[PDB]
């Protein structure tokens, strides 16, 4: 009967794990949360009654480059200039480089544009519910791609002397592409499992 | 009969409406000079020159010994040590040292370290299996080899641990396929063979 | 767009490829087929190809091959020179 | 088998004979037609609401065969049936089951409303039916039970599946494996079974769209092998590489029609 | 030169053949016979089902009746002959009891003549030929009573006072349909043959004669016109064209086509191959192709 309840507990094996993968920090507390011990730090009337305040922050360790992520769920279903708009000013406050917004289901385009559109240089990703809340990074068919700073972008550029477009793209409705949270231009190594002989290296950009 | 009679009458035909498809999407591609395939427009397709970096039609399927063995059984074939052993004494014929000071001691169990790291991964990569095409049968440059110059357990091995191993890191980094360096460039090459290479850590450990 | 690539710092395969190998022979047979200045003791051959093939084997033919990379850059290579 | 019957369609399947349409005046109207009616008298008696805010409104009862050939491979019992009917319809049905000790286990679905506001855009003279049949598309559309909406029928058979062992040697664990038989995927892997790290389909189109793009190529590159394999054949891994990079190397995933 | 045989249809079928799934229809009842009287046979039938769309709406069955013009659903029809009244139909089709689940399936069927509802309108809803014309009802109603007597069902009998007789037919046609959603038999198998005729060197020759003929008294008959006015005389061996059918079937037997060198173009090919005597046996294999 609860289980809607228990199937957000999967949210955050689909959450603080979406971190590095990148390079923020997170506690290796809070990647090994069982079942219950998910309840343990969140109090709820029941048995059900749960929302509250599911949703916090993280800090990065690459040091420079800037800045910081907010994870920040609903928990409000469908959604919603009344959520949308409305929950940004948060985001302006305590300062982040960007954050997530989830949701089940669908989203009002009105509350999509009138936003990614003063945002400037922050960002505004992605996700939802009953989608992606299991780890597909974790999938014998899923390789693991790894970012590229924009100094190793200049690399391959030379040491295959190539252009920004000759390479093999990535579109962005990939959900690895969201997961690490790729922009039209940055490029993504990633180390297959191939054969091959060997541990092949494939490169991607975005489109 | 006049089933297999007709559907012989297909791939008559059929199989060659197939055959074009392919062709009209692939004549495209192609091996450039860098040791890259790429698109008629310059669009590169493969880094290797089909991930091994080898020509198909040059090449026989082989086999890992190294894989499919009990890591108790693996320490009877490898790894070597002082304690309660000194069996290849025996062999070290003729000129034993013996045992000379450290450095040889210490060659053995660095072998190993790699030979191992390689037992691991793989597998944590290949399923269970073990038949792989390689390029150049090396299960057969032994023998025939044993044929050129014989030599029977009662000859014993005018050789030196200290060489064979010096002989391999001579004649790994002399299999280079990705020229060159260009630093970082040679690593494109390092695991564009890395397979290739356990097969030599296995069939030429100590 | 052009380039030239320095004779000094050479990238690609010390070897004579697969399909090299093909057009040399390609080339200088005709050569010589059309009277030309043959650059080994003539072993007494009838087969401006057959001849061409003598010349290889001693690595005392001309031509050079010019390697195109797909940034436009190029390498000249010498029948001597190559494997 | 906890899973095996924890992922299909299941939705309105053991009906199948199947509705009937009885006008019963007042809410203590029925016949048969068999036995029954005993249920309805016994749940009326225990009155507990009846009256309710509003009355005796429903002139329109439906019934519903419920197949015991379903009720045995499927673990189902008859107030979960009906049990979650109304949670998508608000009260504008009311169902009766019965225990399991009758012979035909049937189940009513009334409908209430007047004096209702009624209307709007589109009047209805003539006469309280068609509204009905359009119901009933709904309701045998909809929904209750791990039904993965679009997922058919499910298979098992045992996979010869080779494992390591804290020894070396290797190992062939005979485990079982669940064999889909048409889409989707996505709410597959929210199962509890299931599992998220190998669950595997048939549709590229999809894997795209739920997985990586490198993932996907894999797909193909498994998928085309499993076409020219079996048996005896010709197989190249490069050759086959290449037709998969080609394929998965501007993104989309690139067709190669005639 | 040899005839070949051919093998088109069967026709006086009585013949399921159904159909599935693009999809819009589903389950069909071709019968294109016709006369048969000794040459023509130009003439179909076919009709629908439909039981698609879970919104609209159930299970509904229609008509064409060739070769004009679209989709006409049953009752129309029978009330076009002399069966208007409800229920009558209905025991041309099925016969209770019954056995409503056949039936039943008439409900949506009925609606659709829920407007007819005599004679006048149902001859009515039948003005679209065509190349636009009429002007309007008188013509229509006349244009249909035609229709019924040589397009409706044209076997069986093509006279004036045998309406009756093609009312039981379409009951029949489609009491064999219902069988088979319903799901009580199975579609009619096409792979006859059995069912399917072989038209010979006979029936073959029949259809062309007839395809030149029909052109002699139109050729002569514009003759005549020329005659009567300014001319006149009479008639007279005068006209008679020679050169009709003479080199009229030279080169239509010759080669593969049916009416050359007119404007006959796709005019399916012979049918007319050369010998082919290499050997004896391989002669005599030829004079039984088809």
């Amino acid at each position: 009967e609860e289980k809607n309840i228990v199937r957000v507990f999967r949210a955050w094996k689909t959450a603080h794990q979406l971190v590095h993968d990148r390079g923020y920090g997170v506690s290796q507390a809070e990647l090994d949360l069982t079942l219950d011990q998910f309840k343990a730090m969140h109090c709820g009337m029941g048995r059900n009654l749960d929302r509250t305040t599911l949703s916090f922050y993280a800090k990065p360790s690459n040091d420079s480059n800037k800045g910081t992520i907010y994870i920040e769920f609903a928990k409000e279903p469908s959604v919603g200039i009344k959520e949308m708009r409305t929950f940004v000013h948060t985001l302006g406050d305590h300062n982040h480089k960007t954050g997530i917004l989830i949701y089940a289901n669908s989203m009002t385009p009105s509350a999509a544009k009138i936003i990614a559109t003063v945002t400037g240089q922050f960002t505004i990703e992605t996700f939802q519910e009953s989608d992606l809340i299991v780890n597909i990074t974790h999938h014998e068919l899923v390789p693991k791609h790894i970012l590229l700073s924009p100094d190793e972008k200049k690399e391959l550029l030379d040491r295959y002397k190539l252009r920004e477009t000759q390479l093999p793209r990535i579109q962005l409705a990939d959900p690895v592409a969201r997961y690490l949270g790729l922009k039209r231009g940055e490029v993504v190594k990633i180390v297959r499992r191939s054969e091959t002989s060997g541990r092949y290296n494939s490169y991607r950009i975005c489109a | 009969g006049r089933e297999g009679l007709i559907d012989t009458a297909v791939k008559t035909a059929e199989t060659g409406y197939i055959q074009r498809r392919l062709v009209k999407a692939m004549e495209d591609v192609m091996v450039r000079y860098d040791g890259t395939v790429r698109n008629a427009m310059g669009d590169i397709i493969q880094f290797a020159y089909g991930e091994d970096g080898l020509d198909a039609t040059l090449v026989e399927y082989q086999v890992f010994d190294s894989l499919r063995l009990s890591t108790k059984q693996f320490e009877k074939k490898y790894r070597i040590d002082l304690m309660e052993d000194r069996s290849l004494s025996l062999y070290m014929e003729n000129s034993i040292e013996n045992d000379s000071s450290v450095q040889d001691l210490l060659d053995e169990e660095y072998t190993q370290l790699v030979a191992d790291r390689e037992l691991l991964c793989k597998f944590i990569f290949p399923k269970g299996d073990a038949r792989w095409p390689l390029p150049v049968n090396v299960q057969r440059i032994i023998q025939n080899a044993l044929q050129i110059f014989h030599l029977e357990a009662k000859k014993p091995t005018d050789l030196l641990p200290s060489d064979i191993i010096n002989g391999l890191n001579e004649l790994i980094a002399k299999l280079t396929i990705f020229r060159g360096s260009d630093r970082i460039t040679r690593d494109v090459q390092n695991n564009a063979t890395l397979l290739f290479q356990i097969l030599l850590r296995s069939k030429f450990a100590v | 767009s052009g380039k030239a690539v320095a004779k000094e710092d050479r990238t690609t395969t010390p070897y004579m490829t697969k399909y090299e190998r093909a057009r040399i022979l390609g080339t200088r047979a005709l050569q010589i087929s059309m009277n030309a200045p043959v650059l080994v003791d003539l072993e007494g051959e009838t087969d401006p190809l057959q001849i061409a093939m003598k010349e290889l084997a001693q690595k005392k033919i001309p031509l050079l091959v010019r390697r195109y990379l797909p940034d436009g850059s190029y390498e000249d290579w010498s029948v001597a020179e190559l494997i | 088998k906890n899973v095996q019957t924890q992922i299909e369609h299941t939705t309105l399947s053991t009906v199948t004979s199947a509705t009937e349409i009885h006008y019963d005046p007042d809410p203590q109207d029925t016949v048969i037609e068999e036995d029954k009616d005993f249920v309805e008298a016994f749940f009326a008696i225990p009155d507990e609401e009846v009256e309710e805010n509003l009355y005796k409104q429903s002139p329109w009862l439906l019934r519903l065969e419920l197949d015991r050939a379903k009720m045995l491979d499927k673990k189902l019992s008859m107030s979960d049936v009906a049990g979650k009917i109304a949670e998508s319809f608000e009260r504008d049905l009311f169902t009766i089951w019965s225990e399991d000790n009758a012979d035909k286990l049937i189940i009513r679905c009334r409908i209430i409303r007047d004096d209702d506001r009624k209307a709007e855009d589109d009047d209805n003279m003539i006469e309280e039916d068609v509204f009905l049949k359009t119901i009933e598309g709904h309701m045998l559309e909809s929904i209750s039970l791990r039904g993965v909406p679009n997922i058919t029928r499910v298979y098992m058979m045992e996979h010869k599946i080779v494992r390591q062992i804290e020894d070396g040697t290797f190992e062939r664990a005979d485990e079982w494996v669940l064999e889909t038989d048409g889409i989707n995927l996505t709410e597959a892997m929210t199962v509890e079974g299931v599992d998220a790290t190998r669950t595997y389909s048939n549709s590229f189109v999809e894997i795209l769209q739920i997985l990586g793009i490198e993932a996907t190529r894999s797909a193909l590159l498994k998928e085309l092998r499993n076409v020219i394999e079996f048996d005896g054949s010709y197989v190249n891994y490069r050759h086959l590489a290449l037709l998969c990079d080609v394929m998965t190397s501007r993104g989309h995933l690139m067709a190669i029609t005639r | 030169k040899v005839i070949i045989a051919q093998e088109r249809s069967a026709a006086n079928i009585v013949q399921v053949f159904k159909k599935a799934a693009p999809s819009p229809i589903a389950y069909v009842a071709e019968i294109r016979s016709a006369l048969e009287r000794g040459s023509r046979l130009i003439s179909s039938m076919q009709i629908k089902l439909m039981a698609r769309n879970t919104e609209n709406s159930g299970q509904t069955i229609r008509a064409t009746l060739p070769y004009i013009r679209s989709d006409i659903p049953i009752v129309i029809v029978f009330r076009a002959l002399g069966v208007v009244p409800d229920r009558d139909i209905l025991e041309h089709i099925c016969y209770d009891p019954n056995d409503f689940q056949m039936l039943e399936m008439m409900k949506p069927c009925i609606e659709e003549a829920f407007v007819i509802q005599d004679k006048d309108i149902a001859l009515d809803y039948i003005g679209k030929r065509g190349s636009t014309t009429g002007v309007t009802r008188e013509k229509r109603l006349r244009y249909a009573h035609d229709i019924l007597q040589k397009e409706l069902l044209p076997h069986i009998t093509t006279m004036e006072g045998f309406e009756t007789r093609k009312a039981f037919f379409l009951g029949y046609m489609i009491h064999r349909m219902l069988l088979c959603a319903l799901e009580r038999r199975e579609p009619d198998d096409r792979d006859h043959f059995g069912k399917k005729r072989l038209d010979l060197a006979g029936p073959l020759l029949a259809s062309l004669f007839r395809m030149l003929f029909r052109k002699m008294t139109r050729d002569v008959y514009k003759y005549m016109q020329k005659c009567v006015e300014t001319n006149r005389e009479f008639n007279l061996t005068l006209a008679v064209k020679s050169n009709i059918i003479t080199n009229g079937l030279r080169y239509s037997l010759a080669t593969g086509n049916w009416g050359d060198q007119k404007r006959s173009m796709v005019n399916r090919v012979g049918v007319s191959q050369v010998l082919n005597r290499y050997t004896f046996a391989s002669t005599l294999s030829h004079l039984r192709r088809t």
